[PDB]
């Protein structure tokens, strides 16, 4: 009975940590493809703010 | 092109289908068509090597004037080149002064592109044009018709 | 290239 | 043997699925952090396109 409710906290839990990981998962493609785009978007920043700070030069 | 092509001129057929399968799964978790930080990343650190999205994009500007915006496959492989040890800097600048002053047939400091296509007409081998007026617009930056040697040496990079 | 490679690598 | 078999390999799936999360859960706060920076990179690179912007007029 204790091993089955293992069974079933091992289980849940790697179905808990299954959601989480896929979670964090996306979390981290999400955060990564972003972060890329986050980072393009520092480089049209900085792109932009090179365009106009050229012009201000 | 004119450094990529010359390249892969060399490197046999196997060496193509080994790097055209590693962008088949450097695109394992792809990006942009491209390939942007992630497989980029990817790849390094299931070594460890260090490409950034800032200088990743800005190699690819250097770069994506085909059109790739990011690390295509041809990105990928261009970091690929741009880390094994062949050869680099420049035959000497007392060579390169004695070049240009060969293209300076005229004995002066200024070349304007027809000695200079003399000289290539001296190299002989199949001449290209266009890339001939490339590498005025290289070298005269100065851009007034007629060339230096400084202007010569942004006329000849990559150059034995 | 050996450490991830191996043996495969011959020619390319 | 099965009840704890099935909680000891459901608590390995879920080690490494929990390191997964732990990987996914580090790369998703170090690219959230990086999304953070690139994207507070963009809004000072912005904040700069404004001054610069605005020092242009």
């Amino acid at each position: 009975e204790e091993a089955e409710k293992a069974a079933d906290e091992s289980e849940r839990g790697m179905k808990v940590i299954e959601s989480r990981a896929q979670k964090d998962e996306e979390k981290m493609e999400i955060q990564e493809i972003q972060l890329k785009e986050a980072k393009h978007i520092a480089e049209d920043a900085d792109r932009k703010y090179e365009e106009v700070a050229r012009k201000l030069v | 092109d004119d450094i990529y092509k010359a390249a892969v001129e060399q490197l046999t057929e196997e060496q193509k289908n080994e790097f055209k399968a590693a962008f088949d799964i450097f695109v394992l978790g792809a990006e942009d068509g491209c390939i942007s930080t992630k497989e980029l990343g990817k790849v390094m650190r299931m070594l460890g090597q260090n490409p950034t999205p800032e200088e990743l994009q800005e190699m690819i500007d250097e770069v994506d004037e085909d059109g790739s915006g990011t690390v295509d496959f041809d990105e990928f492989l261009v970091m690929m080149v741009r880390c094994m040890k062949d050869d680099s800097k420049g035959k000497s600048e007392e060579e390169l002064s004695d070049l240009f002053r060969m293209f300076d047939k005229n004995a002066d400091g200024y070349i304007d592109l027809d000695e200079l296509k003399i000289m290539l007409q001296a190299t002989g081998e199949t001449i290209t044009e266009d890339d001939i007026e490339e590498l005025m617009k290289d070298g005269d930056k100065n851009n007034d018709g007629r060339i230096d040697y400084d202007e010569f040496l942004e006329f000849m990079k990559g150059v034995e | 290239m050996q450490a991830l490679l191996g043996a495969r690598a011959k020619e390319s």
